[PDB]
C-alpha cells in the first residue's frame, strides 16, 4: 500500500477535464510565452554571470597563452 | 449525484442543484416566485393523473370545471423546447479524509426518454444490478459486481442507474467504499462494464429480462405509483405505456444487441466522475479513462 | 484473495509497483527524467558492449586489429563501434546532470539511495576506463600507463600494488586480457547496484523541485511519467545520434588510431572529456602522493555532501544566495574541465590550482556557511 | 525504427565482409590438363577439380554395385560429362584423398583405406558414404565457379 | 469526415488499431526508404559509384 | 521496528531469507543441493573470472592460453582443475536437486519449477559453450555435431545454422561469440536464481511428508544455516579428492589435441551429464527427429507438474511410484552408459528402448500409477 495511506486532507476541491474535451497546447502566445520569458527573466541574472564571468577568464588564459608564444622584440634589439 | 451532475452537464442547466443555491433561497423574492408559477405551471404543460375507483368520464368532468379559462395567445399555448446540455468527460473530487466512507459516481452520456436505446440499457444496467452488505444472497448472488464485491469485500454498497432527461441522460453506476478498498472496486466496476460491450452472454440477459420484467410491474403496486407512471408517462412519452408493450420491447433484447447498445455509450467514452470522502487509493481521470476501454 | 493478477503476480508485482502504480509528485520536472535515462543508457550500453565483445580479441598483437575489423567487415559494425563509444559518454553526460540536480534539490537527503548512487558513479568510471584500453591504441595504453603508475605513489605496499594490477612490470597482455574481463563484468555490477538504488529510492519516493511534502498531490507513474520519460529520452536521444552519426570523431583523441606504441610517449596525454575535471584535479597538486589523494577526494567528496547540509529547507528554489553559488560551482567544472585539456604550463598551471581550491572550497565550506547565513535571513 | 535497428543488430552476426570474401572460388577451366589432377583450396578445404581421358568418362559411366553405399545418381549433382569437382574430404574421419592411382583409378585415402572411383564413389573401405559435391554454378562456361 | 472514420474504423477497436500500426508501417517503410534514399542521391549528384557506374561497365570495358 | 534487522531494507531481505525465514522441521539433506547449487554458481563464476583473466579467444590461441594458463599463471592449473571439475559438482547438484523434486512432489510449485527448468537450460547452454573455449578436438567437434543439427529445421534450418557460427563452418567468428556467450550466461542464472528463490518463499519450503508443515516450522538460522554447510563440506570433500588427485578421470584425452578439422575423432562423445541426452539424440536415426527427442528429452519437465493425479503430494507413502521412479533414475544410467559407446549393436537396440521407456514412464505410467494408487486408498 503507497496509495490511500499518505496524507490526511480535508476540503479540498479538484476540477478537470478529459484530455479528449480540451486542447494538449493551448494558449502559446496568451499564457506560455510570456511565462517562458518570466521563467527566463527570473533566472538569467544567477545562471548567466558565473558562466560569464568563466568564459571571461577562459578568454584571458587562452590569450596570454598564447601571447607568450610570440616573441619578444626587445630581447634581440641589441643582437648582432 | 449533485455533483456528478454539477460535472457532467457543467456550464447548463442541468448543473444545477433542484434545491438552488443559498444565496437564492436568501434573497429569492414573493415576485420571483409568483412568476415561477405563472410562467411554468401552465395548462399544457400539466397533466392531471388518477388511479383508483375513478370513473374516467366523472375525471374529466371535475377537471373542465376547476381547470380552467383557455390561453389568448400562441405564447401561451406551445410548449417550450429547452436549450440542449453539453456532456463533458470531465471528474470533480471533492476530498474529506475525516469522512468514514467515500462516494464514488461514475457515468456516461445517456440517450434521453424517447429512445428505445434505453430499454436495453436498462437490461444491461440489470445484469449488473445492485448490492449492499444486508443482501443475504451473499457470495452466490448472480450478479457479477456482486459476487467480488462479497468475496474481496470492495463496497459497503453499488447501484447501477439510468436517469434519463428529455433530450439525454447519464448511464452510470455509484458505490460506497472503505479509504482502501476504492481502487479495486472501480477497477472491478470498469470491467463488468467492458464485460457488458464484449462477452454479454443470452443466459445472463435471460436473466435480467425477468427481473426487468418484474422490476416495471413491481413499479406499479399501487395507486400513486401508477398515478406517478401515468403522469410521467404522458409528460415524457406523450403516451402511456402498458406493461403489455414494455415487455414486448423487453422481450426482444437478446445478448448481441445489449453487446452493441453498450458499445456504443460506453465503450472508449470520456466518462463524468465525482468523488467525495477519503478518496486517495481512487486517483487519475487518466487511469480511469484508460478502464473505459478493452475487457 | 487479490482481484486482478497485476497486484497478485510476484513478478508483475515489484513491475507494478515501480513502473505502473508507483506513486509520483506531481510537479517533478525534466531534471527528474535522467534517471530513467541512465537506466535505458545502462541497458544500451551493454547490449552494444556484448555486440562488440563477439568479434573482439583480447591480445596486445589482435587487438587494434579486431576492433579495426569489426568496424570494417562486421556487418553495422561501424555503427555498434560508433553506438557503444558515444554512449558512454551519453551516459556521463546523463549522470552529470543526474548528480547536479540532487545537489540542488537537496536529494542526497536521501542519504542511502545518494551513496548508492555515489558507488555507481565510482564503477561507472572504472567501466569507462578498462573499456578505454580494449582498442588499445596509443592514448589507450599511455592513458592506462599514466594513472595506473600513481598508485605507486603510495609507501611501502604502493609498488607493489602496481605490479599486481598489471600482472607484469609494464601495461601489457597480461594487463589487457583482465582489463577487458573486467569491462566485461563492471556493467552487471552497475545493473545490479542500480536495483539496490531504487530500493532504498521506493522507501521514500520521489522528491520535489519545492521541496515540500508531495503526499497532497500524488500521481501514477504511468502514464504521467512514463510518457514524460518517453518523451525525455528522444528528446536526448536526437543530439547524440547526429554526434554519432555525423560527427563519430568529434569527441576522441585521433592518437588513439595509431595502434599502441611503448617506445613512444603522446605529446599531450588527456583523457576523454568526462575525466578532464579530475584530471585537472590530479595535476593541481605536483606532489604524486597527494595529486592522488586530490584526484580521489575530487569524487568521494559526494560522501560528505549530506552531512554539509545545514539550510533549514530542502532545495535551492527559494534559496538565491546558495543558487548562484551552485552555479559558480557548475561554472568551476567547466573551468577545470578545460584546464585538463591544456598543457601543464603557464597560465593554466595557476588557473588550474585555484579553480581546484575553489571546488573543494565551495562544496566544503561555502555551501554549509552560506546556507547557515541564509537562515537567519529567514529569522531562524 | 525499431524494426531497422534489430535487423541491423542481428545482422552483425551473420558472416563478416572477409567470411564471404572466401566462400566463392572460379576454376579456370583453360589450366587443366589430361594427365596431372588439379585441386584447389575453398572454404579451408581441398578441392578436387579433375580431368580425365576418355577411359574415365567412358568406362566409369558404367555404374555398378546393386545398392550404392551412399545415394549418387549421375542425373542429380553432375552437370558437365568432361568435368568433375569433389569436396577433398574422406566421409569417415574426415582426411584427404590423394589423387594418384591407389585401386579404382580415381581417389585413395591413406588413412584407414576407402578407395574411390573416377567419379568420386565409395568402394572399398570403411567410409559410411560417398565424397562430397558442392553446390556450384557453371553458367560461366569458360570457367567454373563453386559460390 | 476522415477524421472520424479512421477512428471508428481504425482507432476504436485495439484489435482494428494495432493492425493499422502493422500495415501502416509496413506502407510507411517503403515509402520513407524510397524518398528518403531520394533525396539522398538528388544532394550528390554525379558523386555516387552508380552515377560513375557506365564508364567502366555496361557499355564499355 | 525496534531492531535494525527487521527495519533495513537491505538487511530485511537478508534476513527474511536466510535467517527468520520459516522453513519445516523436517526437511532432509535432499533439501541441500539447493544452497550447494547457489555456492557452485558463485564458485564457477569466480574460478571463471580468474581463467579469463588469462584466455585469448582467439583460434590461433585459445589452447595456447588456456595451457599458459595451466603451465605459468601461479596457481592457474588448479583454477583451471576447480572450474572444470566444478562445472560437474553443478550437474551433480542439479540433478539431484532435480530429482528430489520429482519424488517430493516440489514440481507443485509450478512457478519455483518453471523458473528451475529455465535455470537447468541455461546451465547446459552455459556449459556448451564453455567446453568450446579451451579449443581442443573434442572442443570443436561437439561444437560441430550439435550445432550442424539445426540444419534439419525445413527451409529456415541451414540459414539459422550460418547465422549461429558466423561463417560456414565453426572458426574464429565462432570462438568469440561463444566466448561472450559464456561470460555472460552465468549471470543470467544468478539473476534467474533469485527470482527461482523469490517464487519459493511464496509458499515455503515443501517436507518429506507432503503435509502441511505450518504446525512445526524453525528458523532457517542456526537449523539449515549449520545443515547446508555441513552438506556443502560433505559434498565438496569427494570433488577436491577429485579434483587434487584424478583431475583427468571425467574428461576426454582428445581435448589435449589441438582443434583440427580436418580429422575426426573416432568416437565423439560428450561430457558425462550430457551423455543420456546425447544417447536420447542418438535413438531417432532421423536428423530432424533426433534434435525434437534431444529437445524433448529436457523440456519434458515443463510437463510434469500437468501429470500430477495423485491424491497425496509426495512418493513417501506411494510404493508403486517409489519403484517406478528408480526405475526411471535407473533408466537414466542405461541412457548415460549407451551414450558413452558407439552407434552399434547391441548399444543401438537398447538405446532405442531405454530412451523409449523414459518418455514413457513420465508421460504415461506415472499418471496411471498415481491414479492406481488413489484407488488402492479408496478415493
Ligand atoms: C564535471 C562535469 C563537467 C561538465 C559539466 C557540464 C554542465 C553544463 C551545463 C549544464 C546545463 C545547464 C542547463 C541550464 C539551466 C539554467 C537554468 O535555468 O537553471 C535555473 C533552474 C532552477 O530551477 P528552480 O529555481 O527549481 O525553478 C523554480 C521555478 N520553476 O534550473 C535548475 O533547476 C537547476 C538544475 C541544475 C542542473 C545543473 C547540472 C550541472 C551538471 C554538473 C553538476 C555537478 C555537481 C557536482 C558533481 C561533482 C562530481
Ligand atoms: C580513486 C581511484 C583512482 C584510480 C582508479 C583506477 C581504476 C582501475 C583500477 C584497475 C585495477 C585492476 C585490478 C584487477 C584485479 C581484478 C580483481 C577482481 O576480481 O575485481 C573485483 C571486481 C571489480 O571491482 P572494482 O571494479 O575494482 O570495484 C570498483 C567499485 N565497485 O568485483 C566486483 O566489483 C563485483 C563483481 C560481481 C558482480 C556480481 C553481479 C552484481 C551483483 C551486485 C549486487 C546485486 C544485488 C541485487
Ligand atoms: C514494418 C514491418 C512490420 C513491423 C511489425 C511492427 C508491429 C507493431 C505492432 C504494435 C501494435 C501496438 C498497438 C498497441 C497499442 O494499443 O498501444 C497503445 C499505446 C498508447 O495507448 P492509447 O493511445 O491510449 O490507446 C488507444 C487505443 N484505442 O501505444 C503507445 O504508447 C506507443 C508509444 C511508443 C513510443 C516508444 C518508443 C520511443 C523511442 C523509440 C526508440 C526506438 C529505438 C529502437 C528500439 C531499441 C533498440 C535497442
Ligand atoms: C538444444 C539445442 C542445442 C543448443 C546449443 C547451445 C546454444 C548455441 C547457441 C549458438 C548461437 C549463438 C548466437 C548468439 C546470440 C545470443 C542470443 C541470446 O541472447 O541468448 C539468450 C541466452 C541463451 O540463448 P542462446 O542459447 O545463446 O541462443 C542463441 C540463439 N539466439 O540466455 C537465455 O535467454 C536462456 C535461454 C535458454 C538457454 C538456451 C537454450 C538453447
Ligand atoms: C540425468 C543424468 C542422471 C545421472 C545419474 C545421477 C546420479 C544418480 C544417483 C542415484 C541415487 C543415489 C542415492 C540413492 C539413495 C536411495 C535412498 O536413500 O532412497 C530413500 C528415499 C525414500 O525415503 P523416504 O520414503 O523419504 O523415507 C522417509 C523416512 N526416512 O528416496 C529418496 O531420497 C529419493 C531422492 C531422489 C534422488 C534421486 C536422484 C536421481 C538423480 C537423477 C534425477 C534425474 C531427474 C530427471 C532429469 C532428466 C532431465
Ligand atoms: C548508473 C547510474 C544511475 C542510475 C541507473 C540511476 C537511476 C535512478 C533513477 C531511475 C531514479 C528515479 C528517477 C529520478 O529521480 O531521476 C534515481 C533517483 C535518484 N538518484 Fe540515481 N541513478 C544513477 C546514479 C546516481 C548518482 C551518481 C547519484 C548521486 C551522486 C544518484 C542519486 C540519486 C538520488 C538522490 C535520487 C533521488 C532523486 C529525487 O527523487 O529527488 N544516482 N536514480
Ligand atoms: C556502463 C557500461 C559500459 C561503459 C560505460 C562502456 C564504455 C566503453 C568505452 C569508453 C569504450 C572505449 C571505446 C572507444 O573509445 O574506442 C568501450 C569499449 C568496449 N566495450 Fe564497453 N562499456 C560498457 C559496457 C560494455 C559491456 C557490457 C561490454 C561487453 C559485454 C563491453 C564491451 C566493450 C568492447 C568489446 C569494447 C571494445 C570496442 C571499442 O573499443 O570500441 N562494454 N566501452
Ligand atoms: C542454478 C540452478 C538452481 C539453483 C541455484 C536453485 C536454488 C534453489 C534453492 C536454494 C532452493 C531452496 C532449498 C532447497 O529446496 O533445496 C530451491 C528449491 C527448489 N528448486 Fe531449485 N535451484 C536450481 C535449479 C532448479 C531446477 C533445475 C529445478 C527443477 C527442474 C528447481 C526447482 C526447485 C523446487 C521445486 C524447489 C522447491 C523444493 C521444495 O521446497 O520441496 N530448481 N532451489
Ligand atoms: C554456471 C557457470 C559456469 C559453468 C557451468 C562453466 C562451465 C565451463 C566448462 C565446462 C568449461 C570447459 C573447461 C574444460 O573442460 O577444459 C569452461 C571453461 C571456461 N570458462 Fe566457464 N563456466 C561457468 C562460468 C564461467 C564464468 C562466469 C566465466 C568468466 C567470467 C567463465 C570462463 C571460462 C573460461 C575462460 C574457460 C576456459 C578455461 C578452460 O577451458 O578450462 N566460466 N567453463
Ligand atoms: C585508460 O585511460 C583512460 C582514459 C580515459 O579518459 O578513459 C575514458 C585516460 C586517457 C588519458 C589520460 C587519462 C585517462 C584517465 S583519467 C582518469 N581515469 C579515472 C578512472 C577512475 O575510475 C574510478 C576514476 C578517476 C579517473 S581520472
Ligand atoms: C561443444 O560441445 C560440447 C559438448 C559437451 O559435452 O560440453 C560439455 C559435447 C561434446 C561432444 C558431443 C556432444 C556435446 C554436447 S551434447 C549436448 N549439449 C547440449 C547443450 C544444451 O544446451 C541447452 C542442451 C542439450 C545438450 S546435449
Ligand atoms: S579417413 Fe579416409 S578412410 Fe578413414
Amino acid at each position: 500500500i503507497h496509495f490511500g495511506n499518505l496524507a490526511r486532507v480535508r476540503h479540498i476541491i479538484t476540477y478537470s477535464l478529459s484530455p479528449f474535451e480540451q486542447r494538449a497546447i493551448p494558449n502559446i502566445f496568451s499564457d506560455a510565452l510570456p511565462n517562458v520569458w518570466r521563467r527566463f527573466s527570473s533566472q538569467v541574472f544567477k545562471v548567466a554571470p558565473p558562466f560569464l564571468g568563466a568564459y571571461l577568464l577562459y578568454s584571458w588564459g587562452t590569450q596570454e597563452f598564447e601571447r607568450l608564444k610570440r616573441k619578444n622584440p626587445a630581447d634581440y634589439e641589441n643582437d648582432q | 449525484f449533485d455533483y456528478l451532475h454539477a460535472t457532467a452537464f457543467q456550464g447548463t442547466a442541468l448543473a444545477r442543484t433542484v434545491e438552488g443555491t443559498t444565496e437564492n433561497i436568501k434573497h429569492l423574492t414573493r415576485a420571483d416566485l409568483a412568476s415561477y408559477i405563472d410562467t411554468h405551471f401552465k395548462a399544457p404543460r400539466m397533466v392531471l393523473a388518477a388511479a383508483g375507483g375513478i370513473s374516467h368520464k366523472e375525471l374529466v368532468d371535475a377537471a373542465r370545471q376547476h381547470f380552467s379559462g383557455v390561453s389568448f395567445t400562441y405564447k401561451e399555448d406551445a410548449v417550450p423546447i429547452l436549450p440542449r446540455c453539453r456532456f463533458t468527460g470531465s471528474e470533480i473530487r471533492a476530498r474529506d479524509d475525516a469522512l468514514p466512507v467515500a462516494h464514488v459516481a461514475l457515468a456516461v452520456e445517456g440517450p434521453g426518454w424517447a429512445d428505445p436505446d434505453n430499454v436495453v440499457l436498462h437490461v444491461a444496467n440489470a445484469i449488473i444490478g445492485r448490492y449492499d452488505r444486508t443482501f443475504g444472497g451473499g457470495k452466490h448472488l448472480s450478479s457479477r459486481l456482486a459476487a467480488l464485491a462479497v468475496e474481496h469485500k470492495l463496497c459497503h454498497s453499488f447501484q447501477t442507474f439510468n436517469t434519463s432527461y428529455s433530450d439525454t441522460g447519464l448511464f452510470g453506476f455509484h458505490f460506497v467504499a472503505d479509504p482502501l478498498s476504492i481502487d479495486d472496486m472501480m477497477f472491478c466496476a470498469q470491467g463488468e462494464w467492458m464485460r457488458l460491450c464484449t462477452s454479454t452472454t443470452e443466459s445472463e440477459v435471460k436473466r435480467a429480462k425477468n427481473h426487468l420484467r418484474s422490476a416495471m410491474v413491481a413499479q406499479l403496486d399501487g395507486t400513486t405509483p401508477v398515478c406517478e407512471t401515468i403522469g410521467s408517462h404522458l409528460l415524457n412519452y406523450g403516451r402511456r405505456i402498458s406493461l403489455e408493450e414494455w415487455d414486448s420491447r423487453i422481450s426482444a433484447v437478446d445478448a448481441r444487441m445489449v453487446r452493441d447498445v453498450c458499445s456504443k455509450y460506453i465503450y472508449d467514452k470520456c466518462p463524468a466522475l465525482a468523488a467525495v470522502g477519503p478518496i486517495e487509493q481512487l486517483l487519475d481521470y487518466n487511469r480511469i479513462r484508460s478502464g473505459m476501454y478493452w475487457i | 484473495m487479490a482481484p486482478n493478477i497485476r497486484k497478485s503476480h510476484p513478478l508483475l508485482k515489484m513491475i507494478n509497483n515501480s513502473l505502473i502504480d508507483l506513486p509520483a509528485p506531481s510537479n517533478i520536472s525534466a531534471w527528474w527524467n535522467f534517471g530513467s535515462l541512465l537506466a535505458v543508457c545502462l541497458m544500451t550500453q551493454i547490449l552494444t558492449g556484448l555486440l562488440l565483445a563477439m568479434h573482439y580479441t583480447a591480445d596486445t598483437s589482435l587487438a587494434f586489429s579486431s576492433v579495426a575489423h569489426t568496424c570494417r567487415n562486421v556487418q553495422y559494425g561501424w555503427l555498434i563501434r560508433n553506438l557503444h563509444a558515444n554512449g558512454a559518454s551519453f551516459f556521463f553526460i546523463c549522470i552529470f546532470l543526474h548528480i547536479g540536480r540532487g545537489l540542488y534539490y537537496g536529494s542526497y537527503l536521501y542519504k542511502e539511495t545518494w551513496n548508492t548512487g555515489v558507488i555507481l558513479l565510482l564503477t561507472l568510471m572504472a567501466t569507462a576506463f578498462v573499456g578505454y584500453v580494449l582498442p588499445w591504441g596509443q592514448m589507450s595504453f599511455w592513458g592506462a600507463t599514466v594513472i595506473t603508475n600513481l598508485f605507486s605513489a603510495i609507501p611501502y605496499i604502493g609498488h607493489t600494488l602496481v605490479e599486481w594490477a598489471w600482472g607484469g612490470f609494464s601495461v601489457d597482455n597480461p594487463t589487457l586480457t583482465r582489463f577487458f574481463a573486467l569491462h566485461f563484468l563492471l556493467p552487471f555490477a552497475i545493473a545490479g547496484i542500480t536495483i539496490i538504488h531504487l530500493t532504498f529510492l521506493h522507501e521514500s519516493g520521489s522528491n520535489n523541485p519545492l521541496g515540500i511534502s508531495s503526499d497532497s498531490d500524488k500521481i501514477p507513474f504511468h502514464p504521467y511519467y512514463s510518457f514524460k520519460d518517453i518523451l525525455g529520452l528522444t528528446l536526448m536521444l536526437t543530439p547524440f545520434l547526429t554526434l554519432a552519426l555525423f560527427s563519430p570523431n568529434l569527441l576522441g583523441d585521433p592518437e588513439n588510431f595509431t595502434p599502441a606504441n611503448p617506445l613512444v610517449t603522446p605529446p599531450h596525454i588527456k583523457p576523454e572529456w568526462y575525466f578532464l575535471f579530475a584530471y585537472a584535479i590530479l595535476r593541481s597538486i605536483p606532489n604524486k602522493l597527494g595529486g592522488v589523494l586530490a584526484l580521489a577526494a575530487s569524487v568521494l567528496i559526494l560522501f560528505l555532501i549530506p552531512f554539509l547540509h545545514k539550510s533549514k529547507q530542502r532545495t535551492m528554489t527559494f534559496r538565491p544566495l546558495s543558487q548562484t553559488l551552485f552555479w559558480l560551482l557548475v561554472a568551476n567544472l567547466l573551468i577545470l574541465t578545460w584546464i585538463g585539456s591544456q598543457p601543464v604550463e603557464h597560465p593554466f598551471i595557476i588557473i588550474g590550482q585555484m579553480a581546484s581550491l575553489s571546488y573543494f572550497t565551495i562544496l566544503l565550506i561555502l555551501f554549509p556557511t552560506i546556507g547557515t547565513l541564509e537562515n537567519k535571513m529567514l529569522n531562524y | 525504427a525499431a524494426k531497422n535497428v534489430v535487423t541491423q543488430f542481428i545482422s552483425s552476426l551473420s558472416a563478416s565482409a572477409d567470411v564471404l570474401a572466401l566462400s566463392k572460388i572460379e576454376i579456370k577451366l583453360s589450366d587443366i590438363p589430361e594427365g596431372k589432377n588439379v585441386a584447389f583450396k575453398w572454404r579451408g578445404k581441398p578441392l578436387f577439380v579433375r580431368h580425365r581421358t576418355q577411359a574415365e568418362i567412358n568406362q566409369e559411366a558404367e555404374v555398378d554395385v546393386s545398392k550404392l553405399r551412399d545415394p549418387q545418381h549421375d542425373l542429380d549433382r553432375v552437370k558437365k560429362p568432361e568435368w568433375v569437382i569433389l569436396v577433398g574430404v574422406c566421409t569417415h574421419l574426415g582426411c584427404v584423398p590423394i589423387a594418384n592411382s591407389g585401386d579404382f583409378g580415381g581417389y585413395y585415402c591413406p588413412c584407414h583405406g576407402s578407395h574411390y572411383d573416377a567419379s568420386g564413389r565409395i568402394r572399398k573401405g570403411p567410409a559410411p558414404y560417398n565424397l562430397e559435391v558442392p553446390t556450384y554454378q557453371f553458367v560461366g562456361d569458360d570457367l567454373v565457379v563453386v559460390g | 469526415a476522415l477524421l472520424r472514420q479512421a477512428y471508428s474504423a481504425l482507432f476504436r477497436r485495439t484489435s482494428t488499431f494495432a493492425l493499422t500500426v502493422v500495415l501502416g508501417a509496413v506502407l510507411f517503410e517503403r515509402a520513407f526508404d524510397q524518398g528518403a534514399d531520394a533525396i539522398f542521391e538528388h544532394l550528390n549528384e554525379g558523386k555516387l559509384w552508380k552515377h560513375i557506374k557506365h564508364k567502366y561497365e555496361a557499355s564499355e570495358e
